[PDB]
């Protein structure tokens, strides 16, 4: 107890945060592992994901050896000042912070060999981008960047901890709209010409669920347009009724694709769900034209051939354009 | 209130019944005679994300399916070493650390694979 | 050795007062590198930016003479030393990072010479003249000058080149298609001075 | 060189935060000054309107007053905390802030016959009360209120320092 | 600016009525002035017509009320006492002016009626 007190006095006594291990040196390798708890919400409109985590570096000093007490010590969040600790920052991060009730969760973890291990649980809000081109089929591909700021690889070298187990809790992640397909993990050494400086990256590929888009979105303007049919065998001079059915079918159409604004109206760019609910608009309009058609060549100047070809050119081609559709975006 | 039956034993499957989202993870073990439970494979509760073991890795298979039946293994490569009865169990949303028996709440049963 | 070179160099040096405050202004020589230009939220008149920015001057107050020339402070250090009061004229809320540990690296030379970097995520305001909405193009500035120092005090200018933009398919723009970028610089004139600010335009 | 670092070394010199400018006589008279930056929004839901400025005073301190240098001095931003300053506030103000990028958007100068100029970057968000009723075609007066939080009429007097000419921008603000 | 104009002057109903930027100046406030002494708060009303503000020597005798449609505020006293006698004045005050006691803090004022019993 007093012996400890006394090793830990003698430990910081004469250690300045300014000197990094082996200043002259070698380079220190910081070795570094990841904790998933969750990836709380994943927006396309701000183009970003929020991830909570436990970030631990783990790194080698002489000078922060001990001896004759083999326990290992776990030392209070107030030593992080007193220690030196790597530079490390997340490139696309746009506010991340370290949460502080009902203490700071920062622990430092020292070693009888001179080793340090330090854990924080951190929240991040990085930034991925999205190719929201083939949305609500997309399947994007986002990416958290570790890297050093003021040190090139001649002096810090970051490198995974345990390999390919060093990030742990993507079985914990459980995103509602968005399935995690795969992660992966790389190091490397961003070359410039003046150094080279290290970095890490931790990429999750994130699939999107298209039953709740094929439930809302897609079905209700097939089985309008489907409805929009219905006017070929209604019989060719019941004007009002054909006329009120298709221009309808247009109205609904019209709301449908105006209370649409669920499916990402607030940053604009040409979807896939764009380009169909075009095509079903296009299609109905067709439909009412071939009235149109229809009461100013036969009832101006036995079922007639304009409503004979429709009845099997209107399926026949909203299937074809269905077919070219999903198989292009698919 | 997570009653888990597995079956099989080659394919395995573990059905579980009751209140399954409160306990999404759901692994293998794998005890042999005269050993302690060994962790053989774990599967989250969404879609496919799964951890195995590296002394048995791309030996056994594990897979979840959205119904009472939930997950299935497939396993390869028969051994003397694979003579142990395999159990199948649960564990709680926050209860970390999957390689751990102790962390899973509701277990299965042994099913002998001896060769 | 460096230690004691820290603890010599601290000496004096009353922080309050910029190098030549008598003499002549201080040169600032700025670069700043573009990571990319966030999306632009019509909707708020503002734009996000995110900038690796370094600025470089020369105090003699700080030389020193040893075998090492490319020391390193610590951000506390950063702090005791002067630096530039720049800000940006025209940011809504600005702010740098701090996790893990503080953004900022400052190395100085023997021969006085200091460079500071700082990394900073900018919501810059951008007036929009949507008159010609959806067939519109803007310039959307980002402007800086020294907040206090007027133009008899502090001069500042690029380093070589205007700014370095990344690969501008990595940049977050969705409804806008980026069509380059300029750099101007003039003399706004102000009740408390004349001030020099610097702009860049994309 | 050296001079100005003991002027100001005995300017600040057994110098009393606590103290206003001449604490037994009569009040201290600042004066103020406002460029505004950008109205930013204007909420009729919520009733306010957000505001950024350069908010300026003006005021004369006999404690700061040096001679043998002839140019007025701009020290760094972090001598505010060591000097006095008013108790400024904008009493109608809901939530407001002073930037802080790079460093504090804050500026201390002083002058030979001992002027101090404090200069603050802020942002604030302000209450307007606004009468609806003949909403689209209504006018609106949102102002904004500047009072001194602790000192009385005895203690410290306010004016606009220029006059009329002492608020800018306005001409130059776009909304829409 | 706002234009006051008071009316009338043992059920008395007094009558102040505003016209022009109203709006401004929401509140509004009766004071009295005997001869000799000075002005003194009788009462002071709000924008909304809630939230009633009465003197300690008249809290229950006066009742001040309001209605917007008109731009008219009456001020209704039930019992007089002889000390009652004087000069009633109706002004208005800004939303940030401060007190409620003071006339300095008040902008317009009116003629004043007189009352006298
Ligand atoms: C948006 O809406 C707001 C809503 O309020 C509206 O605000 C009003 O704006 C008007 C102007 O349009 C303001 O009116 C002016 O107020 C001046 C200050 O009045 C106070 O101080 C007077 C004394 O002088 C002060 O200043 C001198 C130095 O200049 C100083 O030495 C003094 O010590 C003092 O600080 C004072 O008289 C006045 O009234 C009180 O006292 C008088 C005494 O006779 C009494 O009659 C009053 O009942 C009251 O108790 C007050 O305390 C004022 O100087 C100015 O005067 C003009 O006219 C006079 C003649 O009438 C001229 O002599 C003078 O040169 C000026 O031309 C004027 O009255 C008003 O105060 C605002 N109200 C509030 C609450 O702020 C905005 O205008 C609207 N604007 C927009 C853009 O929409
Ligand atoms: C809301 O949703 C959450 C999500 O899961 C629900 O959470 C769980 O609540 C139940 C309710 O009790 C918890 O059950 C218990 O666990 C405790 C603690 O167990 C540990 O520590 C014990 C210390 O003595 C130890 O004995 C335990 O050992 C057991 O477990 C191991 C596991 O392998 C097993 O091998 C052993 O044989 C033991 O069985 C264990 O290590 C335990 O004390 C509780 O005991 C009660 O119930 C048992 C069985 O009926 C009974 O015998 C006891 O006498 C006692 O009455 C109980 O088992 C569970 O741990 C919670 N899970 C998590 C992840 O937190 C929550 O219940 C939901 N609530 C509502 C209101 O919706
Ligand atoms: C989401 O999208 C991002 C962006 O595309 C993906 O990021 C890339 O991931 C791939 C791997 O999946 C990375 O490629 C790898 O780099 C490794 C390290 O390169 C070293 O070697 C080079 C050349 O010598 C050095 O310059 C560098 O500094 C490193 O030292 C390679 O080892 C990998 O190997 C493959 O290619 C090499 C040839 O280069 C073969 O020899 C190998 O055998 C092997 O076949 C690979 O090349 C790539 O760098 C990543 N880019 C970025 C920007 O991070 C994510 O992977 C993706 N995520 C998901 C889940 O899809
Ligand atoms: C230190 O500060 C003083 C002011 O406190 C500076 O002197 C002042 O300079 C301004 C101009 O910048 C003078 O204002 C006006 O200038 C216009 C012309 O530009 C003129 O038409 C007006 O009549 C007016 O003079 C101001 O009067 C003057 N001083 C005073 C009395 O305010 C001074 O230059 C600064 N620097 C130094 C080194 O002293
Ligand atoms: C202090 O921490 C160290 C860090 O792991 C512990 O040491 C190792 O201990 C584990 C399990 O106890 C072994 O599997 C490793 O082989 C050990 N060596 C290395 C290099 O990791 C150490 O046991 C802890 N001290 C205690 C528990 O008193
Ligand atoms: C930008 O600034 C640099 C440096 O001052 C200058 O050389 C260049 O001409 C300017 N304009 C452009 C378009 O780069
Ligand atoms: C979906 C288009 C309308 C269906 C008409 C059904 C015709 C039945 C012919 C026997
Ligand atoms: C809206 C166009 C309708 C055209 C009706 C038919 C034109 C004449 C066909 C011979
Ligand atoms: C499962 C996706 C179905 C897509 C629409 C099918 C169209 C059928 C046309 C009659």
């Amino acid at each position: 107890m007093s012996f400890v007190k006394e090793t830990v006095d003698k430990l910081l006594k004469g250690y300045d945060i300014r000197l990094r291990p082996d200043f002259g040196g070698p380079p220190v390798c910081v070795g570094m592992n990841i904790d998933i708890a969750s990836i709380d919400m994943v927006s396309e409109v701000n183009m970003d994901y929020t991830l909570t985590m436990y970030f631990q570096q783990y790194w080698r000093d002489k000078r922060l050896a001990y001896s004759g007490i083999p326990l290992n010590l776990t030392l209070d969040n107030r030593v992080a000042d007193q220690l030196w600790v790597p530079d490390t920052y997340f490139l696309n991060d746009k506010k991340s912070f370290v949460h502080g009730v009902t203490v700071k969760n920062r622990m430092i973890r020292l070693h009888p060999d001179g080793t340090v291990l330090y854990g924080l649980r951190i929240t991040t809000t990085a930034a991925c981008m999205m190719d929201l081109r083939r949305y609500p089929l997309d399947e994007q591909n986002c990416t958290l960047e570790i890297e050093s700021y003021g040190y090139t690889t001649d002096d810090i070298e970051f490198y995974w901890r345990g390999g390919d187990k060093a990030v742990t809790g993507v079985e914990r992640i459980e995103l509602p709209q968005f399935s995690i397909v795969e992660h992966r993990l790389v190091s490397r050494n961003v070359v410039f010409a003046t150094g080279a400086y290290p970095r890490l990256s931790l990429s999750f590929r994130l699939k999107r669920n298209i039953g709740y888009f094929i439930l809302q979105t897609y079905m209700p303007s097939i089985l309008i347009t489907i409805l929009s049919w219905v006017s070929f065998w209604i019989n060719y001079d019941a004007s009002a009724a054909r006329v009120a059915l298709g221009i309808t079918t247009v109205l609904t159409m019209t709301t449908i694709n105006t209370h649409l604004r669920e499916t990402l109206p607030k940053i604009p760019y040409v979807k896939a769900i764009d380009m169909y609910l075009m095509g079903c608009f296009v299609f109905v309009f067709l439909a009412l034209l071939e009235y149109a058609f229809v009461n100013y060549i036969f009832f101006g100047r036995d079922v007639n051939a304009i409503d004979r070809w429709s009845r099997i050119v209107f399926p026949f081609t909203f299937s074809l354009f269905n077919l070219v559709y999903w198989l292009y975006y698919v | 209130q997570v009653q888990l039956v597995e079956s099989g034993g080659l394919r395995l499957s573990c059905a579980a019944s009751g209140h399954t989202f409160n306990y999404p993870i759901m692994g293998w073990f794998r005890q042999a005679p005269g050993k302690e439970r060994e962790f053989v494979g774990a599967i989250s509760w969404s879609g496919g994300s799964t951890s195995y073991a590296d002394s048995v890795k791309d030996r056994f298979t594990i897979s979840r399916d959205n119904a009472k039946n939930t997950v299935y293994l497939e396993m390869n490569n028969l051994k003397p070493e694979d003579t142990a009865v395999y159990y199948c169990a649960a564990k709680g949303r926050y209860s970390g650390g999957l390689y751990y028996p102790t962390n899973y709440d509701y277990w299965g049963q042994g099913t002998q694979v001896t060769v | 050795d460096v230690t004691v070179i820290l603890n010599n160099l601290l000496e004096g040096y009353d922080n309050k007062l910029r190098p030549d405050i008598g003499v002549k202004p201080t040169l600032i020589h700025t670069d700043m590198y573009v990571n990319s230009i966030g999306p632009v939220n019509a909707i708020n008149m503002e734009y996000t930016i995110d900038i690796f920015f370094a600025q470089t001057w020369y105090d003699r107050r700080l030389k020193f003479n040893s075998t090492i020339k490319v020391l390193r402070l610590n951000s506390n250090m950063v702090g005791k030393i002067w630096i530039p009061d720049t800000f940006f004229r025209n940011s809504k809320k600005a702010d740098a990072h701090w996790i893990t540990t503080p953004n900022r690296m400052l190395r100085i030379w023997n021969d006085g010479r200091v460079l500071y970097t700082l990394r900073l995520t900018i919501d810059a305001e951008c007036q929009l003249q949507l008159h010609n909405f959806p067939m519109d193009e803007h310039s959307c500035p980002l402007e800086f000058s020294s907040y206090g120092y007027p133009r008899e005090e502090i001069v500042y200018q690029w380093k070589r080149s205007s700014v370095e933009v990344g690969d501008t398919r990595s940049w977050r723009l969705y409804q806008f298609s980026f069509v380059g970028l300029r750099n101007t610089t003039e003399v706004v004139k102000t009740t408390s001075g004349d001030y020099v600010v610097m702009s860049v335009y994309f």
